């Protein structure tokens, strides 16, 4: 299929920018 | 005891519950309409 | 290729469920 | 000076003589006749 | 009635209820009758 | 818990209520009726009447196309 | 076959709910709960907590 | 005709005998 | 236009939030554990107003 | 400024804690931004010292960049008419200097300070998210329809002119 | 003391971190088919023949669907209302061209979600609790067994089940107000005002109590903290969001007892979804909306449009290109 | 006591009806807003509007009727009485659907009076005005759809009608020319709606099912007092109950409520943004890879590509009927269907 | 000018649960929006 | 409360935090110019909607 | 130019995931 | 059997040092490889 070709780099930076800052926030949490 | 007739209450009854009947009224009338 | 971002969101939804139920807040009374 | 305009301008004038400033007396009259006893 | 002076809440309920299911029905009548009826 | 106006049952199990409005109401359902049975409704709102949707000489919908002038177009539509 | 169709098949389905309804409410009342939790007796409080 | 005249009297009756019969045990005081 | 026609409905919440936060701060953590009577109702000629009734 | 936060103008002399006077900031920046409209109005847009702004034909076939004279009549508010952006920056700032000059001076009523919450940053951040969205609003329903700030030459046609076959009559 | 007796003891177990029960023996196995099967099928199955007419329909993620338009194909037209299970196929291949994977998939999933709500009323059951939880869970049972049992069965093919994807759904939507003018029936106005009125009064209740939250906490801290778990005391101020709420409408439009107030949020929206399951088991016996097409005539004879004259015009739109292949007679009774 | 002070506690006296400041614009707009509706759905044609009969008068019965949008000849023409149009005849103003902006009109400005209402009497009770910031999202709906989506458009006549079959219309239209449904923001809409009906049912169910014991009648709606301090429920029990049923549980009361109302509030809100989107036709209507792999591929078939040709057949048959003032001639010939249908 | 520690900064916190709920969040928002992102 | 040249120039104009001038002062000045506001968004609104037509000019691109 | 159609992603991803686990390890730190 | 908390735990540290140094060879290495990345 031909998909636009900024598909996986956005889908892939959607989902990993807030899982990142969602990471850092709970994991600093209690320090 | 011996409470106020005509208050706001009324008159928000009275805006809503006459021109209800009105209508009312007119549709019944028009139930009876021929083409 | 697509398909691969399809199952990797839906495998990453996938794992979520299964973290947030074995490895839960256990609920607590005090 | 249009019908348009005209027209425009008698709406202003009606709309506070039919709704604002009848409004507002009724208000005032009847805030001052039924007045809280503190 | 049942006490001087005054009328029952429930007839004026059963009456008002009557009435309500009355015009519903005089709409209902008129879907199948004059404008609108398809004939 | 009242606010200060007399209750509802009460006043619609009063004698009173009823004296007044066993007249006022059955009128107010009979003035809609009048105003629909009369063609006042038609005249007052512009509905057309069923014998008035088309004419002799106009046989399809009078649909608006003008921007300001529609009193006109109306007439001529009738 | 429309009418009846319809009909029975609504009908069936609300005696189902009417069955779920009357056999929970009849299972809770044989053994005394119905009305509630007993606040002396809260079953779940002499449970161990989950995880 | 008559038809739905006949069929409201019938109705109306209908109607009454119901309420009818509960407005006259609460003004009678009979069981309730 | 889409993207300023968005933003508008947003901040219209905004406003309403940021409105909200201003004329109700005292209560932002919650409501007076008092709070019984003035609430309640018929008792009070205006609503809320202690001095009245 | 965010490692030397603490300047002791912003704390209250009064007691000895952080303090803005918001119907003053307000008063100034007002004054500020009135300064400003009046000038783009009168130097850039007028070409009096400024390049102007762009203008073009109803068709949008020989658009460019020209000074632009105030339109000071009613037609100054036809969306079409680029007088009319000129006159408006020129007399609302005007209107903005005089009002920021009334707020620079002229403290508010205590009914208004009190009910506006005049000493909550937070009113301000309502307000002014209000005014924003009343203005967002409006730049996109004038880039919408059309008019002398959203020429087609540098924004493309609008809808209406090809729903109306404008360029098509 | 017996073995059986143990396993009972087991399986009947409060303190399972997930209570199995009676009825989640049945469905433990028949929801864990169905996952693994539908997980298996919206990504890898090859095309089906849903039309029974040689034209499959490509629902994997592999045969170049993406999330939204992946779906796990109904059965061929072909089958109808027959049982295909996997090994009444010659093969594998002719299984999930002929659409198996959507019976298994379907039929493991209801067996599972009626043992789902048998086994919510079990937990209760065992915790003492009041019973009809399970009654609330009867409604989106209700639907989901219309849409993928009752409407089948009535129009004579698992073909006309509902698809399991995304697209699939809006296309089972769209042709089912085709063919049964769905947005007419009163049964789905009831399901609208249920879900319509459900949210209203989820906002409702919760905007009420958010308001009313007793002061336990600071500025700084969310608010959410000053409930603490297992709390007798009320960490809302009731009668202060019915002073609120009763001013707002008026007085006596407000509860103030919870206990009736909760059961009004429970019944509202299972009683609409009740309606709307009802009705899409009715129009499965084709039983349809209301159809007012040409109801207003004037004088002369000539009809005059109203809005379902225009919403009928649609509805034909709909219909005249759906399945564009598999109709070969006039009128679309099956 | 100055004269603002004696209006301010007469407006905020404690009667049945509240009226407060916020009423001086919600009951006046609300019952012009009513008025409006029921007078045109009872007496009011759309005959040039829209070639519809569209009221009782004409026979129309409570799904059929509507206050219809205004002839698209009037672009947004806010259609005052003493507009240009209709130049202050009423009878005119009627038959070119002034009544139309007049609802939605005295609409909008009732919906904000009513959310200073909530303001308002929050306010003057002392608690948080989270019930306005739920309201904010009907508002957002509204806002986007009568107003927002029509102004995009070429008319009012593009808006939805105040009518029930009339929404219908507006929905299929929506449908058929927008692709709605695959639209992502309509998706969150659904699932905000779906999960506050879903909270709603499992919340009140929840609570009905855990109750305690707290007095002898199998009617348990009588062990309940506005005053009592304790919970009236079992959150312990409730919270065992659902972590062993689905797995996890609320164990936090007031996040419970918080979520209830965030679910269908955020649902609304982004179903707003996909209806401004669809104002200026920035739809979700296609997959442009699959539309590329089914113009070259003639055995490529999705879910996805029949419900495009759906909506084809829709767009070709309704448009017609639907849009008469363009006067769309679409011989029989050129209407796509499938075959013998 | 000296450098004086502000007293205005607080601690930030994300409990499990909000860990849980936005991770969650995010996955079906990129599983809603990926076919988007690809047309 | 560090103190700057820039900071002792600008610390007249951040002075007079929280004086007010007693009553509703100009609060009817004020509305009268919000009313005045009012009208003239009306009077341009109408002008771009073409509810008030004028005499001079066109809403149109050619003016 | 005609480059490698995973070069933008990988090296986004190259010095991305990196970069979140010393930001993650580092924000904690004193917890 | 019973969930016991494991003694072993520690904590794990990175100081802001150690911080920029990573960064900058994060930085440095994606400067390098991105044009054979690219090809
Ligand atoms: C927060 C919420 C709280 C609640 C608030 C509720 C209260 C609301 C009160 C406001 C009512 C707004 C009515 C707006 C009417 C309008 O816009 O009416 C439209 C007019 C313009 O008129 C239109 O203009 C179009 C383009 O015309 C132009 O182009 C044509 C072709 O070339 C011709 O040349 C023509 O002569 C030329 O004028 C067409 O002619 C249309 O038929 C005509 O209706 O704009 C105008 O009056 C004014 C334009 C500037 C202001 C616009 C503000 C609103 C914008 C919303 C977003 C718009 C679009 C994005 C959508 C998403
Ligand atoms: C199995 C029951 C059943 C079936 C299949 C039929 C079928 C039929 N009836 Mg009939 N009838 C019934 C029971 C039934 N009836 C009962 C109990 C009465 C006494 C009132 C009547 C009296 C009657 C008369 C006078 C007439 C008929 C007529 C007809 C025919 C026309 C149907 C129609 O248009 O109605 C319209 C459909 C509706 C009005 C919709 C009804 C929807 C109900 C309210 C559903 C309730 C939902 C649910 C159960 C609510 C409870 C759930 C709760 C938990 C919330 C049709 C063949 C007509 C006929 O053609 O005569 C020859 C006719 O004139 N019936
Ligand atoms: C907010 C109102 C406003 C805006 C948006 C503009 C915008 C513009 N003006 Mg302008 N103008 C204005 C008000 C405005 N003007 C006023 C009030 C006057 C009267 C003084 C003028 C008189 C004027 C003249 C005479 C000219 C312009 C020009 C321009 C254009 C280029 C200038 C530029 O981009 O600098 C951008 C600047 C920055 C982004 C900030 C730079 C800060 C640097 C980095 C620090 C320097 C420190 C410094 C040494 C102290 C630009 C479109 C020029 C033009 O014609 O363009 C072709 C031009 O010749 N204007
Ligand atoms: C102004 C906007 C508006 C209004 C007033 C309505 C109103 C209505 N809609 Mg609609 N709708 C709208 C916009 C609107 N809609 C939009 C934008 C869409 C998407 C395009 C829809 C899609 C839609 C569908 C698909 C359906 C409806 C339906 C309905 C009816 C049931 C409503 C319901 O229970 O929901 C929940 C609300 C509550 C549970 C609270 C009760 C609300 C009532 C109506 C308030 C009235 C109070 C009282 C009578 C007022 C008098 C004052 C009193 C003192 C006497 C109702 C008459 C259904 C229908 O058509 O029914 C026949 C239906 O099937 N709507
Ligand atoms: C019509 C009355 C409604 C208008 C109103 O605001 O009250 C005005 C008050 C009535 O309500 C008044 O109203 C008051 C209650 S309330 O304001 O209506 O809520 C009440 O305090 C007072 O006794 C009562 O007379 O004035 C009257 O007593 C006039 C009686 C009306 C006779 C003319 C016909
Ligand atoms: C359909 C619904 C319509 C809703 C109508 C609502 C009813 C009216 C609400 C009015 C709300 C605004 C009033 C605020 C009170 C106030 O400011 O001070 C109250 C003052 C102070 O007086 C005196 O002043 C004294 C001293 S002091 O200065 O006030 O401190 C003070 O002691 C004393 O109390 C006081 O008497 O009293 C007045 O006499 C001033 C009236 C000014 C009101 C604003 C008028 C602008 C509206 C006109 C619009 C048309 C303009 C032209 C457009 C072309
Ligand atoms: C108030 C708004 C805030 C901005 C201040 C704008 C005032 C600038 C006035 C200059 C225009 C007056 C003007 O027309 O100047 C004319 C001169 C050259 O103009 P031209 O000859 O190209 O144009 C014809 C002119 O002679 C007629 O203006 O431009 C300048 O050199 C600017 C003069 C002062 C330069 C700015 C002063 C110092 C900046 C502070
Ligand atoms: C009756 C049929 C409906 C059943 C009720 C549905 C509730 C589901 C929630 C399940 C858990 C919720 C739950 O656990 O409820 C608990 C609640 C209180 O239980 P109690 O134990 O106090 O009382 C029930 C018995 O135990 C003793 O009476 O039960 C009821 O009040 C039943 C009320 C029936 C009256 C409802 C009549 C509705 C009729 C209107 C329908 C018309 C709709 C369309 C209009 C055209
Ligand atoms: C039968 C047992 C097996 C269960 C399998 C089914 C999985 C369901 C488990 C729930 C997942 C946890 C999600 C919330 C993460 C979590 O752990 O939440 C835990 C949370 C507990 O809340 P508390 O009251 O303890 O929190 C209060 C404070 O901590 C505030 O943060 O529960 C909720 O918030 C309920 C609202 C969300 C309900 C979400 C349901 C979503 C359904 C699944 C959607 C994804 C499907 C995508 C497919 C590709
Ligand atoms: C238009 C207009 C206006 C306004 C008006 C108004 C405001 C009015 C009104 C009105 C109204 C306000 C009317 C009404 C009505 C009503 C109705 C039409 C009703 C009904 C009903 C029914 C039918 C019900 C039924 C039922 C049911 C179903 C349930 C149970 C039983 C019962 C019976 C209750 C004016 C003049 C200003 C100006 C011009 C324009
Ligand atoms: C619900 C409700 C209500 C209402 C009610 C109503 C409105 C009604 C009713 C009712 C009615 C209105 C009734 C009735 C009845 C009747 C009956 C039950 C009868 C009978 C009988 C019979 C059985 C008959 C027989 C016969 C035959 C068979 C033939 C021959 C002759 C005769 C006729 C004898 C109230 C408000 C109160 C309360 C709340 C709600
Ligand atoms: C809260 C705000 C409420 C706003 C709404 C309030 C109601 C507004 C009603 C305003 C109606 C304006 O109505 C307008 O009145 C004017 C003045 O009489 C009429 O004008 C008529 O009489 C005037 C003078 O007698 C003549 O100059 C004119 O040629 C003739 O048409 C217009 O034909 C009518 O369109
Ligand atoms: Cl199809
Ligand atoms: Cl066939
Ligand atoms: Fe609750």
């Amino acid at each position: 299929m031909q998909v636009n070709n900024l598909g996986f780099i956005a889908s892939i930076l959607f989902v990993l920018v807030p899982t990142v800052f969602l990471l850092i926030l709970f994991i600093q949490t209690g320090k | 005891v011996t409470y106020p007739i005509f208050t706001v209450r009324w008159l928000a009854v009275h805006t809503l519950a006459v021109p209800s009947v009105f209508f009312v009224g007119a549709i019944a009338a028009m139930q009876f309409i021929q083409r | 290729m697509e398909s691969v971002a399809y199952i990797l969101v839906l495998t990453m939804a996938l794992a979520v469920l299964f973290f947030a139920i074995a490895f839960r807040e256990p609920p607590r009374i005090e | 000076m249009t019908p348009s305009l005209a027209n425009f301008l008698w709406s202003l004038v009606l709309g506070a003589a039919i709704v604002l400033i009848p409004a507002t007396v009724g208000l005032i009259f009847i805030s001052q006749k039924d007045k809280i006893t503190r | 009635m049942f006490a001087e002076g005054r009328i029952p809440l429930w007839v004026v309920g059963v009456v008002a209820g009557i009435g309500a299911i009355g015009v519903l029905g005089l709409f209902f009548y008129g879907a199948y009758a004059g404008l609108g009826s398809s004939m | 818990g009242t606010t200060g106006e007399r209750p509802f049952s009460d006043i619609v199990t009063s004698i009173r209520y009823w004296v007044i409005h066993s007249i006022t109401i059955p009128m107010l359902f009979i003035a809609g009726w009048l105003f629909v049975s009369t063609g006042l409704a038609y005249d007052a709102f512009g509905t057309p009447r069923p014998d008035e949707y088309f004419t002799q000489t106009r046989q399809e919908l009078p649909i608006l196309q003008e921007r300001y002038d529609i009193n006109q177009e109306i007439q001529e539509f009738n | 076959r429309a009418w009846l169709a319809t009909s029975h098949f609504v009908l069936g389905f609300f005696f189902l709910v009417g069955h779920l309804w009357h056999a929970g409410r009849a299972r809770a009342a044989a053994a005394g709960f119905e009305k509630g939790i007993d606040r002396e007796t809260e079953p779940t409080l002499f449970m161990p907590d989950l995880d | 005709n008559l038809e739905p005249i006949f069929q409201l009297t019938f109705l109306g009756l209908i109607v009454l005998a119901g309420p009818a019969v509960v407005f006259v045990l609460a003004f009678r005081g009979g069981d309730l | 236009t889409f993207g300023h026609a968005v933003f508008a409905l947003l901040f219209f919440f905004g406003h309403i939030w940021h409105g909200s936060r201003t004329l109700f701060r005292d209560v932002f953590a919650g409501v007076d554990p008092g709070l019984e009577e003035q609430v309640e109702f018929g008792v009070f000629a205006k609503v809320g107003d202690l001095s009245t009734r | 400024h965010w490692v030397f936060w603490d300047l002791e103008l912003f704390v209250d002399p009064r007691t000895g804690e952080s303090a803005l006077d918001l119907p003053k900031m307000f008063g100034i920046h007002l004054f500020l931004s009135g300064l400003l409209c009046f000038g783009f109005g009168a130097f850039h847009l007028t070409g009096v010292w400024g390049p102007g702004m762009w203008v073009s034909d109803p068709y949008g076939l020989t658009g460019h960049v020209q000074p632009v004279a105030p339109e000071w009549g009613p037609a100054g508010f036809n969306p079409f008419n680029p007088g009319g952006v000129v006159a408006h920056h020129i007399a609302a700032g005007i209107v903005g200097i005089i009002a920021g000059l009334f707020h620079l001076t002229v403290r508010p009523p205590e009914r208004l300070y009190k009910a506006l919450r005049m000493g909550n940053i937070e009113t301000v951040l309502s307000s002014s998210i209000a005014a924003v969205f009343f203005a967002a609003f409006v730049v996109a329903g004038t880039m919408w329809y059309g008019n002398a700030t959203t020429p087609i030459e540098l924004f493309g046609p609008t809808r209406y002119q090809w729903d109306k076959g404008y360029f098509q009559e | 003391a017996s073995l059986w007796e143990q396993f009972c003891q087991w399986v009947t177990s409060t303190n399972n971190r997930i209570y199995v029960g009676w009825f989640g023996t049945l469905m433990i196995p028949t929801l864990l088919t169905a996952t693994t099967c539908f997980i298996i099928a919206f990504i890898a199955a090859p095309p089906v023949d849903i039309d029974g007419i040689r034209e499959p329909v490509a629902g994997s993620l592999l045969y170049g669907n993406n999330i939204i338009s992946g779906a796990v194909v109904p059965s061929s037209n072909a089958i109808g209302l027959h049982f295909y299970p996997i090994w009444e196929a010659a093969s594998l291949d002719e299984w999930l061209y002929n659409g198996g994977p959507y019976q298994l998939v379907v039929f493991h999933f209801l067996i599972g979600i009626f043992c789902y709500m048998g086994r919510q009323w079990e937990l209760s059951y065992r915790l003492g609790m009041r019973p009809w939880i399970c009654v609330a869970y009867s409604a989106p049972v209700s639907a989901a067994t219309a849409v993928f049992l009752i409407y089948p069965i009535g129009q004579g093919s698992f073909s006309d089940g509902m698809p399991l994807g995304i697209s699939g759904t809006f296309n089972f939507m769209i042709v089912f107000q085709a063919e049964h003018n769905i947005l007419m029936h009163p049964f789905h106005m009831l399901g609208v005002a249920g879900v319509f009125g459900g949210s209203l009064f989820s906002a409702m209740h919760g905007s009420l109590v958010t308001s009313s939250l007793v002061r336990e906490t600071t500025e700084v801290e969310s608010q959410n903290y000053g409930y603490k778990f297992g709390q007798e005391e009320e960490t809302y101020n009731i009668v202060a969001a019915h002073g609120y709420f009763g001013r707002l409408i008026f007085q006596y439009a407000s509860f103030n007892n919870s206990r009736s107030l909760h059961f009004f949020l429970g019944a509202w929206p299972v009683i609409g979804i009740w309606f709307t399951a009802m009705g899409v088991s009715t129009m499965a016996f084709n039983l349809n909306g209301f159809n007012f097409n040409q109801s207003i005539l004037d004088s002369q004879g000539r009809v005059i449009g109203t809005w379902a004259d225009v919403l009928n015009r649609a509805n034909i739109g709909f219909e005249v290109m759906h399945e564009r292949n598999a109709h070969n007679f006039p009128l679309d009774l099956a | 006591r100055g004269w603002f002070d004696v209006l301010d506690d007469w407006l905020k006296r404690d009667r049945f009806v509240f009226i407060g400041w916020s009423g001086l614009l919600l009951f006046p707009c609300a019952f012009m807003a009513l008025g409006g509706w029921l007078t045109g759905t009872t007496f009011v044609t759309s005959w040039y509007t829209h070639g519809l009969a569209s009221s009782y008068l004409e026979g129309a019965n409570f799904l059929t009727v509507a206050v219809s949008s205004p002839a698209d000849a009037f672009g947004h023409s806010l259609l005052f009485l003493w507009g240009p149009e209709a130049q202050g005849n009423l009878t005119r103003w009627f038959q070119i659907g002034g009544l139309w902006p007049f609802v939605a009109l005295h609409g909008a400005f009732g919906l904000i009076g009513f959310m200073l209402r909530q303001f308002e009497i929050s306010r003057l009770v002392g608690i948080r005005p989270y019930n306005a910031i739920a309201f904010s999202g009907p508002i957002a709906v509204f806002v986007s759809v009568f107003l927002m989506y029509p102004l995009g458009q070429s008319s009012w006549f593009f808006a939805p009608s105040f009518g029930v079959a009339g929404i219908f219309r507006f929905i299929l239209f929506l449908q058929g020319f927008h692709n709605w449904t695959l639209n992502p923001f309509h998706m969150m809409g659904v699932a905000g709606i779906l999960g506050g009906a879903l909270l709603c049912a499992i919340h009140g169910a929840t609570v009905e099912n855990t109750l305690f014991e707290d007095g002898e009648d199998s009617n348990t709606f009588r062990a309940f007092e506005p005053t009592q301090a304790e919970e009236t429920y079992s959150m312990v029990t409730a919270n065992r109950f659902w972590s062993q049923i689905f797995g996890i549980a609320f164990s936090n009361k007031r996040w419970l409520h918080f979520f209830m109302l965030f679910v269908p509030v955020t649902g609304l809100w982004m179903s707003s943004v996909g209806i401004v989107g669809l104002a200026l036709n920035l739809r979700a209507y296609d997959f442009v890879s699959q539309e590329l792999r089914a113009a070259e591929d003639p055995e490529f078939e999705t879910f996805y590509t029949k419900n495009i040709l759906l909506n084809e057949g829709m767009r070709a048959w309704m448009a017609p009927q639907d849009q008469p003032h363009e006067n769309f001639i679409f011989p029989e010939e050129v209407l796509p269907r499938g075959n013998a249908l | 000018m000296d450098r004086n520690s502000n007293p205005n900064r607080q601690p930030v916190e994300l409990n499990r649960t909000s860990l849980y709920l936005g991770l969650l969040l995010v996955a079906v928002l990129g599983i809603l929006f990926s076919s988007y992102f690809f047309n | 409360a560090q103190r700057t040249r820039l900071g002792d120039i600008l610390r007249p104009l951040n002075s007079e935090y929280g004086k007010v001038v007693p009553g509703w002062g100009t609060t009817p000045v004020m509305g009268v110019f919000m009313a005045l506001f009012l009208v003239f968004l009306l009077i341009i609104l109408q002008i771009y909607n073409s509810s008030l037509i004028l005499e001079g000019f066109s809403v149109d691109w050619a003016g």
